[PDB]
């Protein structure tokens, strides 16, 4: 007498019994990843950099990040069913993706060893599906370790939280009360996931909508770069850099018709399926646009400084697509990277300002290769890729001297959240109140100093664990010394 | 007096040690309602019955020893003849077949039902037929009427003239309007609406006067009526050498007192049978069936205009729904309407609902007694219900928004199966020792299923099958639902008895289920108990005393009324691409779902005075609940928002006592009396994640450690007679301090509990010679209730088109500033000026019976006897509530169906 | 229903309904009469062995 | 669902020593009603998510099925028997039948 | 299932 | 074809002028018919074995 | 007893008394034409060439 009564009308989590269940659970894992690795989650680490100035349109929403208000940032954001946003929203979506990927990987391994796949085609496909799940586990753990674990160059911390990471969970259980694993164990876990996943995935990329071997090489390069190991970051970046060509265009209108289009961009390594009905979202935070009639109004809550403007020289394509002179209907500038995509409109004259998620691009692996080649001591492979990237994007750099590379990395990866990671490695303080605002915008932009000064090695470059955690879990060692 | 407490053969009632309350057949009979637990209000000590609707298809809510759990059910386990049922199934059984019922309250009697017996067990048992040389025939008939309880809340509403004056001076109609300019031809000059319709354009002014300002209309006659009730039943019992039978067929019809229809009608049959085949085997069967027809008044509990008791109160009195001859005119007029609103009989004629249910219970057993002490019983039964429901909306209707009709057909099925096998051996080691051993197995299974389909776009009344609808955009997805569960259990019980003064019994049950988690599937419940008869050993005989027993008990149980699928991590749709399906985990489960454990300790004392006339019983209990089922908010590492885990604690401490007496004054006269009392104090002990206080969202209560679950609202100080604005208290800030600006940060815990603490009931009785008179009273005190209709009927600002209360006529102005009602520009809140005290005392029953004398049936052998009775139900009620019923409701009183007041006359020809 | 002259739904568009003729009908349908004559002879034999 | 009722009354007597008679009269009412309801769904993609409310919701929807039938019979009858001395038996019978 | 092979005689009685 | 049946026939003489009786029956049955026979398809039926 | 049983989803053939009855029987005529003049009935005289 067995007395299991399984619910009719829905499935539940268990080891797999067919290949169609594995394929459907994988597609649901990718649809989950699309809402996690979004541009809208990485705007909070873009605004905490030294390149933004809040305006009078603000309502103290983009203000705790640009002004470094350490009383609001100590327990910020919410993750209930109404809204998932902020620091708690970041933590929630990445721990959610980590647990779902754990469930998919353990169920696929049990189904592979339990011999439930009929032919050899389904066994080979299921092994590739397992490798993709392992890459998503490594991405989730790295994106948590990036913000919630201390860099090595930190001065004052909580006593005991100097060499700790995030809570390394390897199985699926939602009710889990555990301690923080050490930083070495977390980095060995990430690199072993990517190491076991690289040797299983096929050499040629199957589809851009799914994880390939090029994405695993590019992700291992971006991990080895920020980890501080320039030897193997170049050896991993030079395996992808030959396979994806740069954009060829003559005028900036050609650049904005081939760059904003997701399907026609020859640079994207990995992106999520978006169309006019499913998978499209409006990332209008740093520009603050609105679709009035047939055209677009701009009311930004944060505008860039003047040195970000003078970093771009005038004959650049990026000064018409990444930055735009559209504030106050013709005055200074705003960040206009994630504006729209014309193929995701429901009627082709009214905009709705919908974009798609792009997980990796080939400009980033160019920049990883030239920085690691500059600091490894082998310079003849560094001027080539940097002048190729800058000539393909417009204005050409004359000579490389390691600050032209910093200028190029700031110019290219704007609006992405790569600056706050870069200030810690390059040892740059904030100086938010030493810079000047734009001379076309006084009265619009605000003038206020930082609520807490951020020198080199300040603890507030890494966020604090949320308030609902570490109240229900006495084994969690908090980050900040306050 | 033997009582089968669970399984086996019943021993006595004077030797069990587990607080059993047995109710006999005379409290189960003639009962003009369909729910049988309403007859038990005020009879069992510690059981609290409340039925929250005067609907004929409404069943009662019964709680034994307070509310045990947070976030679970508190209903008992209903057993009918060995196998368990639901209250909707017992509603289809003719209650003249029920021989007794036993309420088993404490966990020495109720621990062989463990994981189902945390809330108490109600064990109903049916008749079997006593053997005689001639079988007896019995013919019951009955007839009654039911009408509304009280019409007192409409004694304070405004008139037509006062409401019109209040509306024109409050500025609802306009700026410079006056009466005989708003009543003249912008209300009475709305025959523009009645002129567009060919059914009403020649009826305005002659037979239809929809706006009448001179004398106001009756909105209680237009929404409630007086409704009949019929019964009828014939039964044959008898028996012979070994065999006994009991057959019965019966009929029941009850129509609701409200104009929108709410009938209930059943045709039922019963055949109990028990035969002795030979010297070792005895077989038997209980067969039962019914055809039932139900209809519910479903616009009760919700706020629509001109519907229910809300429409009785708030509808303005210068609108007339009648015609000249005093019937209902099947349409009326409200100002500002696009099409005219239709009354309740016309809306019932345009929405033809129907619902036929077929119920069959079949139960059977075989019992083998080979070796003089040992008896081996095998019992099996199925219970099949097939319902078939049809709703309709009629086409070609002028007063509707579409001229197209709709139709919907559902089919329901649920099948329950049960098998219990039992071995009992009773023996005696010495003369002064008795022992009884019981072993057993039980399997319970349930399977449910619903199908349903709808269509629309009809244009004729004849051509309205479900396949003759319009396609395209008028197509819908069908309905489909499935539920299933299963239990398997192994139990055992030892009774041990010393000389005749000491009894000790031990119970244990193992219980597995499909509802529990995948890690802890098996449960273990135990019980121990003892009964000491002091008036057989220590005091042998005294002048005034006649009996004295003491009893103790301790046992653990569980409450497995959790979800059928609550431990599983459910996986739903999450698409990646626009063609292929994706799937992802959505609810997270937990594999360690337990069953809401409970431990109960009990101490009781029973006594009997002069020749067993005066009898008293007192009982003290402590009932602790652990591991209650809450959907707790999880930490952020979970990746989910909640989990459904077992956390929490609760303790219910109380005392209940009952006492009977007989007061003779003569040989013929018999006067007797009875009384009960139960006091129960609830206290929360601990919550989830280190927390001290938790507030369920959108309920209005608060769970605080140290107190029962209370109300959660802002206190109301009154008004300030310097400016006429409302004032609420501040939580804390004692001097208290009052503010004039309401906010959600002003609410606090009100020290008034949700579940009422004091429950009781008493009863009289007198019988001269045949002519008997019985009266039963039942009270509940300590009960608070939010009167939601007083949010609308006394409202200064907003909802100005409705009828208001008379106390809005002396509102605060600068001329009249010594009142306690506010200015006319403010909106009321849900503060504690809406908490009403709904304690009552109800004359629940009052019967006058007359058995016809034996000397009248003298020269005859056809007719054996007769009986006549007159009965009144819910005759009298003593309450300080303001809202048509204190009992109908439960934590909030919305647009409610009040309970009924019934007058029944009945015959019985026992020929 | 074999004596009625009937009409059923035969929809054309998704806006309005249509009606087609179903059956011809027979207004004087009645019973079918059967008359039977039977003549039988039953016999027994040697102490009802045959 | 099919119902039936049959109510007879038979009076048997002997008008002499060797003349037996028997008279029977009776009533009979037979009734029937039956229906079929039916629903369908198409467009499922996994074998565990196959409830009827989980199909595609566009042009994959269809129209339900419904079929009703009923009849009734009413009848009266009478049968008489006569038996002579033990060897001559006559039987007479008259009935009236109506159907829907 | 499959393809239907034709030339049947229609059965009555 | 599969069925689980039950039957109770009961007959009782109550007194010297009354006699009552009942014949209660019920079943749970599962039917399934081979519903391609009688027609010609390709590899179906005895036509398919021929 | 009334023994009158009348079908469901079916009405009686009556002469036309309204304009919507004429429209309903016209739409029925066109829906009958759609199942007559469809290409499935003209395949027999096409294959015979
Ligand atoms: C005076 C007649 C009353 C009869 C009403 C009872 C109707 C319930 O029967 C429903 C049909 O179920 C059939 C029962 O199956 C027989 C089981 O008995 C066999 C066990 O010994
Ligand atoms: C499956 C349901 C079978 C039960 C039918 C029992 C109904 C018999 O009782 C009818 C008597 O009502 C008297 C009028
Ligand atoms: C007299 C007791 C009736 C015995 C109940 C046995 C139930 C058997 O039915 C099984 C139905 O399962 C469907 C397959
Ligand atoms: C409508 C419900 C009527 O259902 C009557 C079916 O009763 C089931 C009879 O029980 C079957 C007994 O046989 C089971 C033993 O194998």
């Amino acid at each position: 007498c067995e007395l299991d009564r399984d619910p009719e009308g829905k499935d539940f989590q268990q080891p797999y019994t067919s290949f169609v269940q594995t394929k459907q659970n994988r597609d649901g894992l990718y649809a989950l990843l699309r809402n996690t690795e979004n541009p809208r989650m990485h705007f909070y680490q873009e605004l905490q950099s030294d390149m933004y100035c809040t305006t009078i349109t603000d309502g103290n929403s983009l203000a705790p990040f640009v002004n470094w208000d350490l009383g609001i940032l100590n327990d910020h954001g919410r993750a209930d069913e109404d809204e998932v946003s902020g620091i708690a929203g970041y933590y929630f979506v990445y721990n959610r993706l980590n647990q779902q990927a754990n469930a998919f990987v353990n169920n696929t391994e049990a189904a592979l060893q339990n011999q439930v796949y009929k032919n050899s085609t389904e066994i080979a496909n299921a092994k590739s599906f397992l490798a993709e799940g392992k890459v998503l586990q490594a991405l989730a753990i790295w994106r948590l370790m990036d913000r919630f674990s201390f860099h090595e160059s930190v001065t004052e911390v909580n006593s005991g939280a100097k060499d700790l990471g995030v809570i390394l969970l390897k199985e699926y259980n939602p009710g889990y009360i555990g301690p923080r694993a050490t930083k070495a164990q977390c980095y060995d876990y990430i690199l072993s996931r990517l190491s076991e996943a690289i040797e299983v995935l096929p050499e040629n990329r199957e589809s851009v909508l799914y994880v390939s071997r090029d994405y695993a090489y590019a992700l291992r390069a971006r991990i080895y770069l920020a980890l501080g190991e320039y030897g193997k970051a170049a050896a991993d970046a030079k395996m992808v850099v030959d396979k994806y060509p740069l954009i060829g265009a003559a005028d900036a209108s050609e650049f904005e018709n081939i760059y904003r289009s997701d399907a026609n961009n020859p640079e994207i390594i990995f992106r999520g399926f978006a169309s006019a009905t499913l998978g499209s979202f409006t990332a209008t935070t740093l520009n603050g646009a609105a679709p009035a009639g047939k055209d677009i109004k701009y009311n930004p809550s944060a505008v860039p400084f003047q040195w970000v403007v003078d970093l771009y020289e005038n004959e650049d394509f990026r000064k018409s697509v990444y930055i735009a002179k559209v504030v106050k209907k013709d005055k200074g500038y705003l960040v206009n990277k994630f504006l729209e995509d014309k193929a995701y409109r429901d009627v082709q004259d009214k905009p709705n300002l919908k974009v798609g998620a792009r997980y990796f691009s080939v400009a980033e692996v160019y920049l990883i290769l030239v920085e690691s080649a500059l600091q490894t001591g082998d310079t003849p492979t560094a001027e080539k890729y940097l002048k190729a990237l800058s000539k393909a994007r417009g204005a050409e750099v004359s000579v490389v001297n390691m600050e032209a590379l910093q200028a190029e990395r700031t110019r290219e990866l704007i609006g992405e959240g790569s600056r706050l990671r870069d200030m810690v490695r390059w040892s740059i303080p904030n100086n938010h109140d030493a810079f000047e605002t734009q001379p076309g915008l006084e009265g619009f932009a605000n003038t206020t100093p930082l609520k807490a000064q951020a020198p080199v090695g300040f603890y507030a470059y890494t966020w604090e664990f949320p308030q609902r955690d570490r109240q229900t879990n006495p084994q969690l060692i908090k980050n900040w010394p306050i | 007096q033997v009582v089968v407490l669970g399984y086996g053969t019943g021993q006595k009632l004077s030797t069990v040690s587990g607080s059993v309350a047995k109710v006999s057949s005379e409290k189960l009979a003639e009962k003009p309602v369909a729910n049988i637990m309403d007859a038990l209000q005020g009879q069992v000590a510690g059981m609290q019955v409340m039925t929250t609707s005067g609907d004929p298809t409404a069943v009662a809510s019964v709680e034994i020893h307070g509310t045990g759990s947070l976030g679970a059910s508190s209903a008992p386990l209903y057993i009918v003849d060995g196998m368990q049922t639901s209250l909707d199934v017992v509603a289809t059984m003719n209650p003249n077949d029920f021989e007794s019922m036993s309420v088993l309250k404490d966990a020495s009697a109720t621990s062989i039902y463990g994981a189902r017996a945390a809330n108490g067990v109600v064990f109903i048992q049916t008749k079997k037929g006593k053997m005689s040389e001639r079988g007896r025939i019995t013919f019951n008939a009955s007839y009654g009427i039911s009408q509304i309880l009280n019409t007192k809340p409409l004694d304070n509403m405004m008139t037509g003239d006062e409401l019109l004056d209040f509306q024109v001076k409050a500025g609802f109609w306009g700026n410079n309007q006056t009466v005989q300019k708003v009543k003249d031809m912008i209300l009475a000059g709305a025959e523009d609406l009645y002129g567009n319709y060919d059914s009403l354009k020649d009826e305005y002014g002659k037979t239809l006067f929809p706006v009448d300002f001179n004398h106001d209309a009756d909105w209680l006659k237009a929404l409630f009526k007086t409704a009949p009730t019929s019964q009828g039943d014939i039964s044959f019992s008898g028996g012979s050498q070994g065999t006994s039978y009991y057959a019965s067929i019966g009929y029941f019809d009850q129509e609701g007192m409200a104009r929108e229809p709410a009938n209930f009608k059943r045709y039922s049959g019963r055949l109990n049978f028990e035969s002795r085949i030979n010297e070792w085997l005895k077989v038997g069967a209980n067969l039962s069936g019914a055809i039932a027809n139900r209809r519910s008044a479903d616009y009760f509990g919700k706020y629509y205009m001109g519907s229910g008791t809300f429409g009785v109160l708030t509808m303005p009195r210068y609108y007339n729904p009648f015609d000249v001859n005093g019937d209902l005119a099947d349409v009326y007029y409200m100002y500002g309407a696009t099409r005219p609103s239709m009354t309740e009989p016309y809306f019932a004629k345009m929405r033809p609902f129907s619902s036929e249910s077929h119920q069959a219970n079949v139960n059977g057993f075989a019992q083998i007694t080979p070796i003089k002490g040992l008896t081996l019983k095998a019992q099996a039964g199925v219970d099949i219900t097939n319902t078939r429901t049809s709703s309709k909306r009629m086409p070609n209707n002028p007063y509707d928004s579409t001229p197209l009709g709709e139709r919907r057909e559902r089919a329901y099925r649920d099948v329950s199966k049960s098998f219990t096998n039992t071995a009992e051996y009773k023996f005696s080691i010495d003369e002064k020792h008795d022992l009884t051993a019981l072993m057993g197995h039980e399997y319970i299974e349930y399977e449910g299923d619903v199908i349903g389909a709808s269509s629309k776009g009809f244009e004729s009344d004849k051509l309205m099958l479900l396949s003759q609808g319009k396609t395209g955009n008028s197509l819908s997805l069908p309905e489909h639902r499935v539920a299933e569960y299963a239990y398997l259990s192994f139990f055992s019980r030892f009774n041990y008895g010393f000389d005749k003064w000491m009894y000790i019994d031990f119970s244990v049950r193992n219980d597995q289920s499909s509802r529990f988690g995948s890690n802890n599937r098996s449960a273990w419940f135990y019980s121990v108990g003892g009964m000491f008869d002091i008036y057989n050993k220590f005091i042998q005989e005294s002048n005034w005393l006649s009996d004295l027993r003491l009893k103790m008990s301790y046992g653990t149980t569980g409450n497995s009324e959790i979800g059928n699928y609550n431990h599983q991590a459910l996986v739903t749709v999450n698409n990646y691409t626009e063609d292929a399906m994706g799937l992802s985990i959505s609810t997270a489960g937990n594999p360690d779902l337990s069953w809401e454990k409970q431990s109960q300790f009990n101490f009781g004392l029973a006594a009997g005075a002069f020749n067993n006339r005066l009898s008293a019983e007192v009982d003290f209990y402590v009932r602790t609940t652990n591991d209650m089922l809450i959907d707790v908010p999880m930490p952020y590492i979970s990746g989910f928002f909640s989990q459904y885990q077992n956390v929490g604690s609760m303790k219910n401490t109380g005392v209940d006592l009952s006492l009977k007496g007989t007061i003779y004054q003569n040989k013929d006269w018999n006067v007797y009396a009875s009384a009960n009392f139960n006091y129960n104090r609830q206290e929360i002990t601990k919550l989830f994640f280190g927390l001290n206080k938790y507030m369920l969202p959108n309920t209005g209560t608060i769970w605080e450690i140290g107190y029962p679950n209370s109300f959660y609202m802002a206190e109301y100080a009154g008004i300030d007679k310097k400016t006429g604005k409302q004032l609420w208290y501040v939580p804390g800030q004692v001097d208290k301090v009052t503010t004039s600006q309401y906010s959600a940060d002003l609410e606090t815990r009100i020290d008034k509990s949700v579940t009422p603490p004091i429950t009781g009931g008493f009863s009289l009785g007198a019988s001269w010679k045949g002519l008997s008179l019985d009266a039963d009273f039942a009270y509940i005190v300590g009960k608070w209730m939010i009167n939601n209709d007083r949010y609308f009927t006394e409202n200064g600002g907003g909802l100005m088109q409705l009828n208001k209360d008379k106390m809005l006529l002396n509102a605060w102005t600068e001329d009249n500033k010594e009142t306690d009602v506010p200015k006319l520009g403010q909106s009321p809140q849900f503060d504690t000026h809406l908490l009403e005290n709904a304690s009552f005392l109800r004359l629940k029953n009052l019967k006058l019976t007359y058995v016809l004398p034996n000397s009248l049936f003298a020269g005859q052998n056809v007719i054996g006897g007769a009986r006549v009775y007159l009965m009144a139900r819910n005759l009298l009620t003593v309450t300080k509530y303001k809202g048509f019923d204190p009992e109908a409701g439960g934590n909030v009183g919305k647009n409610q169906y009040p309970n009924s007041k019934q007058y029944v006359a009945g015959i019985q020809l026992s020929f | 229903y074999n004596h009625q002259a009937l009409v059923t739904v035969n929809n054309y568009t998704e806006d309005a309904m249509g009606l087609s003729i179903s059956t011809a009908g027979n207004p004087d349908l009645s019973w079918e009469k059967q008359s039977q004559f039977n003549f039988g002879l039953a016999a027994g034999a040697f102490n009802n062995r045959l | 669902v099919s119902k039936s009722f049959t109510n007879t009354a038979e009076y048997k007597f002997s008008i002499d020593e060797k003349h037996d008679l028997t008279a029977l009269m009776g009533h009979e009412y037979i009734e029937y009603e039956g229906d079929v309801i039916g629903a369908s769904s198409k467009g499922f993609e996994s074998d565990k998510l196959m409830l009827l409310s989980q199909g595609k919701t566009g042009n994959s929807l269809s129209l339900p099925e419904h079929r009703v039938a009923e009849y009734a019979y009413l009848s009266f009858f009478s049968r008489f028997n006569y038996g002579f001395d033990k060897w001559m038996y006559i039987d007479f019978s008259v009935r009236n039948d109506q159907s829907s | 299932s499959g393809a239907t092979t034709a030339t049947t005689t229609t059965s009555n009685s | 074809f599969k069925r689980y049946s039950g039957r109770l026939n009961f007959e009782s003489r109550i007194n010297e002028w009354l006699k009552v009786g009942a014949n209660l029956s019920g079943a749970i049955a599962n039917r399934r018919s081979a519903d391609y026979f009688g027609k010609y398809y390709m590899g179906s039926g005895t036509f398919g074995v021929l």
